[PDB]
Formats: C-alpha cells, structure tokens, sequence
C-alpha cells in the first residue's frame, strides 16, 4: 500500500532588488528557512495509529513547485528561465506551467517510533533541517513600463512523507493532482524601473493606397522602429509566427496575409527573419521592416488584407 | 439602297447587244436604213418630277466635221460611218454635249425610274452616193456623262 | 481587396469606329456595319461591360446621341443583327447607323464619345 | 483579260503607257497615311508616311517596274529589324529602291485600298514586337536629373503613467541619373523627435543601409549592380555584399515568355497553324512552317497540360500530350541564366569589412528537356564547388540532384570537409486536382558549414538548427462546385540526441454564400508544433463578406490562451479620391486580462502627395493619434515636379507642357501643379506604356490635340514626353 | 459601278492631303478607276494647282480603294479670300469584246469640289446662309451674294411641296456677282439650297416691302 500525506511550508520573506535595466540580470538567493509547516492533503485507507511494535521503514521526497509564467497587474508574462543546475537530477522539462523539484538523500532506515500515520489537516509542528540553497535570476520581458512594482509570484513550497510496506518501492505522485494545492506562501519583494529597452511604435501597421494588379508585383511596404537603451548587450530579434504559409518558398520565414497571398518580410535588406546585433555605446539602433508581397503562382485572389505580425524580444 | 441617289446598280451593269449589219443590204440604197434596237437603263432612288433638280445627262464624244451631231467610229471607215443615238420619244437626235430633255418618255416603275434609250447606225450621204463602205470589223467607244447638280 | 484593379482596354490605344464617310439616310434593314474586334488582356474572368451616354426620345434603348439632330449611331453585340446590347479573351460590338424617319437633316460629318463603365467584382 | 485602249480620256498624250498592265499590282507614285504591321500585329499608329518611287535603275528588255515602298533609315531602326546580322540594309541611297529579294521567304502585298501591307518573314532572326515589350534597338535614355521618394509617419504616445514623447520616422531614398548610370542611395535611415517632460529619451538615430550603382546591358542581356545588394536563396543562404554583380533579372524579358515551360516537338510537312486552348482560352495562333518545327515564342504563366493539334491545308489533325515539371529553379532550354558576383563581404555595420569575395553561379539548358547549373566559389581560403542536373521523367514525377564538395581551412587549425545532397519532387494535375508543388530532400552531414561563423566571435554556442533529413510535402487540392483550395504542409527540423521538433499544418479556404452577395471568402486552418510534451496547436478563423461600400470581417486566432476578433465595416467609395478603415478588438493575456482596443485609418490620395492619418491602440486602452504622408519629388532635371505609388526610386515617366494650370493623367489620377508638370508612378517594368487625356473632366481653357504617345523605361529611368 | 461615298468633295487649305474611299459593287468582271482633272472653262489641265496621285488604277471586284488629292504652289498664289472651281473625274472601262460592231458602255458620276481656305474656314455646325437678302424684280428674281461662297438656287416656292416638286432650271453663280432667274411672285418665300453633305433643310423668310431678310 502507498498512502500519501502532504504538509507545506509557511514562511514569508522580503528582499530589495535595487535599480535595474532590462537586459542585465539581478541575482537573487532563495534561502531555505526551517520554520512552521501546515498539512493540506490527507488520504486514509489503512491504519491510523501505531505504537511502534512493528518494523516500519520510511521514505522522503521534497517538493517545491513555482510557475515560470506569472500574472501581473497589467497583464504581461514574465518568461523566467533556470540558470544553473548544481548537484541536481533534472527530469520532465516538457511542462510549461510548472517546474518540478525532487530530492532523495536518505534511504533504508527502519524505525521503532510511535506516531500518527494519517494526520488531520489542522496541525503545526517543529522543524530542524539544514541543506543547500537555490539561486534565482529573473528575465525581464520585451514590454515593461517605469515606476515602482509590487509583483507577487505564487509558490507552494512543501515537504511530504512517504510510507509504504515493502523494500524497493519507488513511487511518485501523479501530475494532475499535484497542481490542485492551495496558495500558502507569499514573498514581498520590490523593484524600481527607470525604463530600459522598449520599442517606440508598438503598433506594426502596414497599409497604403490603391493601384492595379498589373503593377502589384515587386512592391515595397516598410515601417521602421527605434530601440534605445544604456547598457552594452547582445540583442536577438525573433518574429513570432501567427498565420500559415500557403506555398513553399524554402527557408524564408514568410508572413501570410490570408486567402493564398503571403508576403516576403525583409529585415534591413537581408531576407532572413532572424538577425544578430550587439551594442557598442550610447545611442540607438533601428529595425526597418520592409515587405515584398510577391506570392502569386499565376492565380489572382481578391481578398481584403487583415493580417498581423506579433513581435517578441528573446534575451540570451 | 438609299445612299448615292440616281445611281446605276449591280444587276444592270454590263449591257451588250451585237449589231447584225451587212454593207450591201443597208448602206447601198438611198434610204440609208437598218432596223433600230432599244436600250434599257434604270436609275434607282430618283424621282419623276424631281429629275431636273438632281441629275441631267449629256453625251460626250468627238464632233465630226462632215456630219454634225454623232459619235466617232474608227478603223477602216473613219469618217464614213456614223452612230446616231435615239431619245426616249424615238425621233429627236441628241447631239454630243447637248443635255437631255426632262419629262416625256420616263417610266416610274416603283422606287426607280426607267429611261428607254436608243442606239442606231446612220451612213454618210457622200459615202452613200459613192458606195465607199467596205465590210469588216468596226470599233467605237461611247461614254454617257451624268451631270449631278 | 484594397486594390480595385483596371485590367486593360485595347492595350492602351484610342478607340475609334472608322466608318469612312457615308450618308445618314439609309434603309433600316441592312447597312454598313463595320466589324470591330477588341481584345482585353487578363492577368490570369469576372467582368461585365456597361456602355452609357445620352439618348433621344421614344421607347428605343440602343442609340447614343450626337451633337446635331436626325442621326444617331446604334450598337449590337457579335456578328449578326439578332441580339442587341442594352445601353486571353475578347468581346465584339459593332457600331452602325440606324434610322426610323425621314425629313430635314442639317449636318454630315460626325465624331462621337462613348463611355464604357468597367465595374469589377 | 484585255481592255479598250481607244476610249481617249485625255486628248493630249499623258504618256504613262496605259496598255501593258492588262493581266502586277502597280500603284503609280504619290503619298499615303497608313500604319505598319509585321506578321499580323501592329507597331506604330497611322501617322507615318513612307513613300514609293519607281525603279528606273533596273535596265531590262521587258521594261517592267514594281513599286516598292522606299523605306527610310529611321523607320527601319524602329521596325524591329536587327542591324548586326544583315549588312544589306545599310548600303542604299534614299532615292533608289531598297530591295527585299536578298532575304528568303518574303512576299509583299502592297494593298493601298485597305491600307495595311501584310508582310511575313521567317522565325529565326526576328523581334516579335507586339502590344507590349518594345524592342531594344530603339531607346530614349533618361535626362540628367535628381529624384527622391519619401514615406513619413509620426504619432503621439499617451500612456496611463510616466510621461509623453513623440516619434518622427522620416526615411529617404535619393537618386541621381546623369546619362545611363544611376546611384540609388539611402540618405536617411530612421529618426526621432521627442516632446519635453520630466523624463527624456531624446535619441537621434542614423545608419545607411544600401548604396549601389546599376545599369542594364542590352547586348549580353544582363544588369550589373555595383555596391550593396542581396543574392537569392537558390543554394546558399543570403548575405549583403559590396562589389559588382552581373545578375540576369526577370523583368527584362517579355511577359508572354515569362516563366519556365517545356518546349513542344514534332514533324510538319506543310504550313500549318497550331491553336491551343487549355480549358477555354486561346493563347497563341500563328502559322508555322514545315520540317522539324520548334517555336520558342511562349513559355508563359500556365502550369501544365495543353493539347497540341496542328491543322494543315486540308484539315486532318493529330494530338499528343506533353508533361511539365514546375520545380522552383528550372530554366528555359537553349538560354543562359547566371549570377556572377564579386567584390568584398560585408559585416553587421556599415563600416565593417571582411575577406575578398568572388562567387560565380550559372545555368545551362540543353535540348530534349535537359538542364545544368553550377556554383563556383574561387577564393583564397574557401572553395565550395557546386554542380547539378535537372530531369523531367513525365508521369511518376520529376527529379533533380546537387553534388557539392565544400573544402575550406579556418586559421585556428581546423580541416573542413563536407558533403550535402538535395532531391526535388513534383506532380502534375490528377482527376481530383492534387498537386505537390515542392518536395525537398535536403540532406546535411555533421560537418557542413556556412560563411557566418568566422565573421563573429570565436565562441558561437550554436552550430545550426537545419542538421539532418527533411521531407516537405505541399499538396493543394481543388474540388468542383465548392471552389476550395485546401492545403497541408509538413516540415522537419532536426536535433542531435535530445528531442526532435516537427512542424505540420492543415488549412482550408471554402466558398459559400448565406443571405448576401457573391464574393465571400472564408478561411480555416490547423497548425501544430510536435514534441513529446505540450502539443501546441494554432488555429485561425477569418470571414470576409462584402457589401460594396463595406466588408464585415473578424480575423480571430487562438494558439495558446490568446484569442482575438475584429469588427471592421469599411471599404472604398464611388469616385476614388479617398480611402478609410476602422477596426475593433479584444486581447487575452492568459491570466484573466481581457479588455477592448481600437484601430482605425484615415487616408486621402491627393495628386500632389498622398497622405494618411492613423489612430491606434493596444492592451491597456491607449490612444495614438497619427499623421502619415508619402510620395516624392524630382528636383533639378529640366524642370521640377512633385508626385504621389513608386515601387523603388524610379520606373516612372514625366509628361511635360507649358502654360497650363492642371491636367489629370489617367491611371493614378495625378494632376499637374502650378508650373505644369505631372508624373505617374504606379506603373510596371519593360512594357509599352501609353498615357492619354480625360475628355470628361477637363476645364474649358486648354485643348489637347495629340493624345496617344509611347515611352520606354527599363527600370529606374525617366521618359520624356511633350504634348501640344 | 463606281460608288462615290458622299455627294460632294471638300478639302482644307491648311491640310496637305485627304482621303476619299471608292468601292466597286460588281461581282464578276474587274474595272479600273482612272482619275484626271479639268478646270472651270472645260479645258484639260495636267499641270496647275492640284496634283493628282492616281491617273490610272485598278480594283478587283468586291474590294474598295481610294483617291487622295494634294497641293502645288499655284494653289498658294491664287486669292485666299474666296473659293475657286475645278473638277476631278472618274470613269470605269469594261473589257473589250472580240466580236465586231461592239458599243462599249462606260459610266462616270460627276461631283464638284470646293476649296475652302484656312482664313475663311467654317465650323461643321455653321449655317452660313443666314445672311442672304432677297430683292423683288419684275419678271423674275436676281441672285445676289454678299458672301464669298458659291450659291446655286434650284428652288423657290410658296411652300415646301411646291419648292421640292416644282420645275426649276439648275444654274451656278460665281461669288460677288449677280444673274436673273425667272419666277412668279410670292409673299413668304421658302428657299431650297444644297449643303456640304447632301441633307435637305428648308429656310423660312419674312418680307418687308420689296427687300426681304432672313427670319
């Protein structure tokens, strides 16, 4: 048999992040505090009490789960990535709403202790265990306004107990019931922003007048955008795909406009889609987004152009 | 067809009748006469009382010094044979260069107008008294001029 | 789309019905209908042709007016006077003068302007 | 037949000996006003007058003369006749008859009654010269002058917090042609002009993207471009270069020989005429001679099959089917296509240099549907020799191969050897219309590389993503009575020892009508990025129903917790002087954030310069009032002009006059300004462009006598057309 | 038959040449349209002010052809304030027969040409006969012309029907001269005249005593 009893931590910590720019990464230490804990999930199908007259073996697996994406007051996601692995054992990187921490350090121990095997949710206990820390880096997104911020990341840090009946029982908790836990822990950290790298336009509209289709070929439609900052970095440009390309033109990242009429998008003369530019000194750079609508395979299709082009700035 | 009034149409374009003449039987006795033939020329889209307003027809040709009023014949009898053209009444001789008399003789057949013309050969009296007419092929040309107002 | 395209009209040439010089008084059952064949270059049909202009009195609806009275120019589609047209590929229309009445006619030489409205889908 | 000589029209002798011609088409001399045609099509309007004098120089015993039209040198210079191959038209004096008996197969029919003089000539040394595409033998070059073409913008940025600032994105592409050589230089990049507040940005931008000099060479049929340019994606990836580049463009050839198609074979015995219709349209109809006939007049924009039937002098016809390839890089057999670039390689900035560059590429078309191509990169430290062939098998599909050995030595002691392969497949029109237009089999090894690794730093942290086997089927099927062209695509990007990513999508564009007019186009798609966890989907829904003066549309998409929609209700109006648009919307940021937004547009294409106004927004309900203007000017030519449509700097004609206030030119409605010069810019390349006058909207002070005229721009040239 | 396109020939002094199409309606035998020029006093003239392009030319049956006329400097040296009269003629000749006593039939249609100079050129809608004066003479009527254009009157009546039906002799009159034609007395004269193209309008007049003016 395998009964699962969960009990989550109850600590609140504060930290001052200081003055930041968007491409630099403010380091943060996730210190562990052996404090109070609260039991939140119980299941009982076996015995309840034990006096310690039978040989009983125990197991321990820790669980600290925080989401990478987090809802803010203004609606934009924080794409936070893991910087270092340490002495860990990484498994299941395919999830996008939760990362998963598990640690096994002690095994093969038989006890002669009397206790409570199936615990009620209303109890608090004493905790004394010291281990290694975690280091945290926060990746700022493409769009962020200035001012002061009070962003709250919800995180459930806990510590459960695994008791079974036979030697060699390696069992794990299923993923669909692990994300249903309540919001216990909070963290009051503050950030100050003077404003870093942000595009001035943020619209990306492509329209013009009208002419016949006999001179529609080798057309031009450009709109530029200015990016400004004050810290030397290595910026990377990536155009996110929203629509579907009609016909194959090879390696060219084409943006579809609908009805079987796509458009070749040339970022500053070179038809590549993704580029690489580094910073040198104070000033600014520009991204001229020109576009050729040459997508006719000898068949005209009259349809109103209402496409879009979503931009995002991935930082290395 | 209503375009180009008093015109010659496509059906009646080439009139050709061959004269059956022999010298000794017609140009040897003084009365110089052979039988006279009739000529038919129809003018489409022309009116009966309005004939003189639109068109007048005159004959063109070279005048003969010994016989006034007829058409030139060439060949072996140049100046010996004459062609007298008859009017619609069949009696008055129309001299070349003189205009046609409007009125009598015309036939209003439908939208067209019928004009009965004549063609006739007359021998020279000096050639009749001296019997100088030689039998053989004779050639002559005729050109009718219509003077439109 | 955003582009309402004009395809072509007789490869950018001027359109003139050369009739020579004929008189406006004729018989209304057979006339000098000079056949004109105008081609239209398509890029790849979805097209209709509408001809407009000023008209005269009566119940007839197939003649455009001129600058002087008692003569007009009538239009019909294709070879043969059976079907008239209500006022890559090709379309044929012939211009011929048609007259239903006699009387006084003041003027013989003419020039006309015909407006062809091309409405696209 | 014989006639009457004795009628005597003139009493005096006119002495032109009127009796011998009773049974050759002798028109006696004078003058005429007919036009000129070659093999059925016209060349110039009926305004030219070529005379004809009688050949008195021909001394014979039969004393017979034939009046041929004594053609003068300037009209033969524009008739389409070549001058380098036949040196017999260059030695006659203008008074004598320029004879035509020396070249074979030419009979002349000089009919002065109908006035057209139809002349046939053989199909081996001709310029066809139809309605468009004038021949290269007659060229009016550009006048010495400068020219610019702008597109301005500008907005206000009102946010809920912090402060306000403005932006002024003013670019510029100047151009100056003095004779044939023209410099296309971009004097402005991007700019910025801000407002004053407590927080300043005040950043002035400057760069220069592309400066190049270019001129087309009509003798060897190429266009050399010296300066900054880009190469196409044939085999290698694209990168900006600097130096000369003898590139064969597609705009310099005629539109009816535009594109690739296989030529037709066959044996004739007499002069037949091939007429062909694919499903109802007649494209070419002309006479072809006997023997092994092979006409190369058109390989136009038609995908596949056509039924070649020939009709000789009695009427019996034979039919046989031909197959087409439709692969994106095949060429015409018997012609050359090449890419000869040289110079130096460019970097990231404008002031960044690199190693010496020299890259040659060409193509060779042999008979019986055979084709060669090949890349030759001869450098001091990089040798990538390419070679390949292309085949048309017919019914199972088409094949192509690419053998390429790239050897190079980097300076950090690294021996580089690498082998890459690529196969291309295609399929013709089936009964259910299924067409695989492109199918790549690009194969890469562990040791293949591109030029991009050495110009950057020594550490690169990425080799390439395109590493192993790929297969890309693109089927497009059309079913009758539904008008639906649904297409599916499947891509394959590869990784090494960690999980592979597979892109594969399905789309469908159906056609139906419920309570409205016909013209409704509605689409649906289903895209999905595959890996073992997180099957990420992508589906967009877009409906477009027109009402003439309005188009109700909602283009909504949903990939992952991001759903939108629109409420557009605008289209164009009756006469065409202005154009507007307006749209609504709502975004979804995943974590319960969903609020409205508004986008609109306000333009009016004025003939002096076209301009627009734009109000836009985003997620947290902002307001961005803008004004945008576009068009250009031609300063310091013979006279100045300002216009409103240009694809690049060039390809437009400027009609000139004197003492006029304003006259609109058809096809773009550009009126002239106060000095009286108008220039139309929304036109095409290498075609016979005609500009006329609008008789229904002119004021009652001016009069136009000469409407129809002709001009000749290749690309980037300015014409010269004065009308009285 | 030699079908002539319109009923008159008009050519401009500022133009160098104009074209006039001819067309034969025969179906089997070919004819030839020969063109030559005579002046006002019926003498043959090959030189002079008008130079003729086609003196002898043939056209096949069911076809059409043309006759163009051009200028010599003698048309420049004559006075340009008034018109002059001369005429171009065209006859068809049929093929000769082999038989004897053959009368060949040749036909021609005579239409007059009027030279309009560039200084006194008229617009196509102009009714230039809106200024003529009418004078009552006893026994007939005197044609007086204050304009430099030609005037040929073949009709004068009390109504339209008597003007087009009534017998009247055709006469031609030179500019700035006069001649008498015999006619009866009428209170309100309606005059018949000929235009440039062949249409048939009628003019209405009002008489004030013995001198009349155009209404």
């Amino acid at each position: 048999w395998n009964n699962i009893v969960f009990y989550s931590l109850g600590d609140v910590n504060s930290y001052q992040g200081g003055n930041v720019v968007i491409t630099q990464r403010p380091q943060f230490i996730t210190s562990w505090r052996p404090g109070i804990a609260t039991v939140t999930w119980n299941q009982c199908n076996g015995p309840g009490f034990a006096d310690g007259f039978w040989a009983y073996y125990r197991e321990y697996i820790a669980w600290v789960v925080f989401p990478k994406k987090v809802m803010t007051q203004n609606g934009y996601p924080l794409f936070i990535e893991v910087h270092n692995k340490g002495s860990w054992s990484e498994e299941n990187t395919g999830d996008n709403d939760s990362y998963f921490f598990l640690k096994g350090y002690k095994w093969d121990e038989r006890a002669f202790d009397a206790g409570n095997l199936c615990q009620k949710p209303g109890e608090t206990t004493r905790l004394t265990e010291k281990f290694d820390d975690i280091i945290f880096k926060v990746a700022l997104p493409a769009d962020l306004p200035l001012g002061d911020y009070s962003v709250k990341i919800p995180y459930t840090s806990g510590m459960q107990r695994h008791f079974a009946s036979y030697l060699g029982a390696r069992f794990k908790i299923p993923y669909n019931v692990a994300k249903t836990l309540p919001r216990e822990n909070e963290m009051l950290f503050l950030f100050k922003n003077i404003g870093g790298c942000r595009p001035s336009a943020q619209s990306l509209e492509i329209k013009h007048g009208d002419l016949s289709i006999n001179s529609a070929n080798n057309h031009y439609a450009a709109q530029t955008l200015s990016v400004s900052c004050d810290v030397p970095a290595n910026i990377r440009f990536m155009l996110l795909r929203n629509t579907t390309p009609t016909y194959s033109h090879g390696k060219k990242f084409s943006v579809g406009l609908g009805h079987g009429w796509d458009s070749i998008v040339s970022v500053n003369g070179v038809d590549t889609g993704e580029t690489t530019m580094r910073w040198y000194k104070a000033g600014t750079q520009n991204l001229t987004i020109g576009s050729r609508l040459y997508g006719e395979s000898s068949k005209i299709q009259p349809g109103v152009l209402s496409g879009s082009a979503t931009l995002l700035m991935i930082l290395p | 067809l209503l375009d180009r009034p008093c015109h010659v149409s496509g059906d009646s374009l080439n009139k050709h009748v061959v004269f059956k003449t022999r010298a000794s039987r017609d140009f040897w006795y003084p009365p110089g006469r052979s039988p006279t033939e009739s000529f038919v020329i129809r003018l489409e889209n022309c009116h009966a009382t309005a004939v003189g307003k639109i068109v007048t027809l005159t004959f063109k040709g070279t005048e003969e010094a010994a016989l006034p009023g007829h058409l030139k014949v060439t060949g072996v009898n140049a100046g010996r044979l004459g062609i007298a053209l008859l009017d619609t009444d069949g009696s008055s001789l129309l001299k070349p260069g003189t205009s046609h008399n409007k009125g009598q003789g015309e036939k209003v057949t439908g939208n067209s107008l019928e004009l009965p013309f004549g063609a006739y050969v007359v021998a020279t009296p000096e050639a009749l008294r001296t019997k100088s007419v030689v039998p053989g092929d004779y050639e002559a040309t005729a050109t009718f001029e219509l003077t439109y107002r | 789309h955003v582009y309402i395209p004009p395809c072509t009209i007789n490869n950018g040439q001027n359109i003139v019905v050369d009739f020579g010089n004929i008189n406006p008084e004729h018989v209304d059952n057979s006339r000098g209908e000079v056949t004109k064949t105008i081609s239209i270059s398509c890029p790849y049909g979805s097209l209709w042709i509408k001809v407009t202009g000023n008209t005269m009195g009566g119940g007839q609806n197939n003649v455009l007016a001129t600058n002087i009275t008692h003569f007009g120019i009538a239009l019909y589609q294709g070879k043969g006077m059976s079907t008239p047209l209500t006022l890559r590929s090709t379309f044929t229309f012939t211009s011929v003068p048609f007259r239903n009445g006699s009387g006084i006619l003041n003027g013989g030489d003419f020039r006309t302007t015909a407006s062809m409205s091309m409405i696209y889908n | 037949v014989e006639f009457n000589t004795d009628v005597l029209d003139a009493a005096d002798k006119k002495n032109i000996d009127f009796t011998r011609f009773s049974e050759a088409g002798y028109v006696l001399p004078g003058q005429y006003l007919l036009d000129v045609i070659v093999n059925g099509q016209s060349i110039s309007p009926a305004s030219l007058q070529i005379s004809f004098v009688e050949p008195q120089s021909s001394g014979d015993k039969a004393e017979k003369k034939l009046p041929q039209a004594c053609l003068t040198s300037d009209m033969v210079r524009l008739m389409g006749l070549t001058a380098e191959s036949l040196d017999k038209v260059v030695y006659w004096h203008d008074g004598q008859c320029a004879d035509f008996h020396g070249l074979p197969g030419v009979d002349i029919r000089p009919d002065t009654g109908a006035g057209v003089l139809r002349i046939n000539m053989p199909q081996a040394r001709l310029e066809y010269s139809d309605a468009t595409w004038l021949p290269p033998s007659r060229w009016d070059d550009g006048i010495p002058g400068l020219m610019l073409d702008y597109n301005l913008n500008g907005t206000v940025s009102r946010n809920y917090q912090g402060g306000d600032s403005h932006q002024f994105s003013y670019n510029g592409t100047v151009g100056g042609n003095l004779g044939p050589w023209r410099l296309r230089a971009d004097y402005q990049g991007s700019q910025e002009q801000s407002r004053y507040n407590g927080e300043k940005t005040t950043n002035r931008n400057f760069t220069w993207s592309r400066f190049y000099l270019f001129r087309a060479i009509p003798r060897w049929r190429a266009n050399l471009t010296l300066g900054e340019n880009n190469i196409n994606s044939d085999i290698f990836r694209s990168w900006s270069y600097t130096g000369a580049s003898l590139e064969s463009d597609d705009r310099m050839l005629p539109p009816r020989l535009r594109g690739y198609a296989p030529q037709i074979t066959g044996i004739a015995e007499t002069n037949a005429r091939v007429v062909v219709s694919q499903q109802g349209r007649v494209l070419y109809d002309s006479m072809v001679p006997a023997g092994p006939f092979s006409i190369q007049d058109l390989d136009s924009s038609v995908r596949g099959r056509l039924d070649v039937e020939v009709i000789e002098q009695n009427g019996r016809k034979k039919t046989f089917q031909v197959d087409t390839a439709s692969v994106p890089y095949l060429t015409r057999p018997g012609q050359v296509r090449y890419k000869l670039v040289s110079g130096r390689s460019r970097g990231y900035g404008h002031e960044t240099e690199g190693p010496v560059f020299a890259t040659g590429e060409a193509s060779w078309g042999l008979s019986n549907q055979w084709s060669l191509y090949g890349g030759a990169v001869l450098a001091g430290d990089y040798n990538a020799l390419a070679a390949g062939a292309g085949w048309d098998l017919g019914v199972p599909g088409t094949l192509s191969a690419d053998i390429t050995q790239s050897v190079a030595r980097i300076e950090g002691e690294r021996t580089f050897q690498g082998k890459s392969w690529r196969l291309s497949y295609s399929k013709r029109f089936d009964n259910a219309d299924a067409d695989i237009t492109f199918a790549g089999y690009r194969f890469s090894e562990r040791n293949y590389m591109t030029m991009e690794q050495y110009l950057n730093a020594r550490y690169r942290n990425d080799y390439s993503s395109r590493e192993k086997e790929m297969y890309t089927v693109t089927l497009n099927k059309n079913v009758a009575d539904w008008n639906t062209s649904f297409n599916l695509q499947y891509s394959r990007q590869t990784y090494w020892d960690i999980r592979k990513t597979d892109y594969y999508t399905v789309s469908v564009n159906r056609y139906f009508n419920v309570f409205g007019l016909q013209g409704v186009a509605v689409g649906l798609s289903a895209s999905r990025s595959k890996y073992l966890g997180r099957d990420n989907d992508s589906a967009y829904l877009r409906i477009s129903v027109p009402l003439g003066t309005g188009t109700a549309s909602y283009s909504g998409s949903m990939s992952n917790d991001r759903y939108v929609n629109m409420a557009g209700y605008t289209d164009t109006f009756n006469d065409g002087l202005d154009s507007y648009s307006l749209n609504a919307g709502l975004n979804s940021g995943g974590g319960l954030t969903s609020q409205r937004q508004i986008n609109a547009y306000y333009s009016h294409r004025s003939p002096l310069a076209n301009l627009s106004a734009n109000i836009a927004s985003l997620q947290k309900g902002y307001t961005s009032f803008g004004v945008s203007a576009s068009g250009g000017a031609t300063i310091t030519g013979k006279d100045a002009a300002l216009h409103a449509g240009g694809m690049s700097g060039g390809t437009r004609l400027l009609v000139d006059t004197d003492g006029v206030g304003g006259v609109p030119v058809d096809g773009g409605q550009v009126v002239t300004n106060r000095w009286g010069t108008g220039v139309v810019t929304d036109i095409s390349s290498y075609y016979r462009n005609t500009t006329s006058v609008d008789l229904k909207r002119l004021p009652d002070d001016v009069e136009a006598t000469r409407s129809v005229v002709e001009s000749a721009l290749t690309e980037g040239a300015i014409g010269y057309r004065k009308f009285s | 038959a030699v079908s002539l396109d319109r009923t008159r020939a008009v050519f401009d002094g500022s133009e160098k040449s104009m074209t006039l199409d001819i067309s034969n309606d025969n179906k089997q035998l070919p004819y030839l349209a020969q063109a030559w020029i005579e002046n006002e006093n019926q003498e043959k003239i090959i030189t002079g002010p008008v130079i003729a392009t086609p003196p002898v030319q043939r056209l096949e049956p069911g076809a059409k052809s043309m006759v163009r006329l051009s200028t010599t400097p003698d048309i420049s040296k004559l006075p340009q304030d008034r018109e002059s009269l001369f005429y171009f003629n065209l006859r068809e000749i049929p093929p000769r027969s082999e038989k004897a006593n053959v009368l060949q039939i040749a036909l021609q249609t005579k239409i007059k040409l009027f030279y309009r100079p560039a200084a006194i050129k008229t617009r196509p809608n102009e009714v230039w006969q809106d200024q003529l004066i009418l004078n009552k003479v006893s026994g007939g009527y005197r044609i007086e012309n204050p304009t430099p254009y030609y005037v040929t009157v073949i009709g004068l009546g009390g109504s339209e029907k008597q003007a087009e039906e009534g017998e009247f002799e055709t006469v031609m009159l030179s500019p700035r001269s006069e001649q008498t034609v015999k006619s009866a007395n009428y209170n309100t004269p309606y005059l018949s005249y000929i235009n440039d193209y062949g249409g048939r309008p009628v003019l209405s007049f009002i008489c004030n005593g013995s001198r009349c003016s155009v209404k």
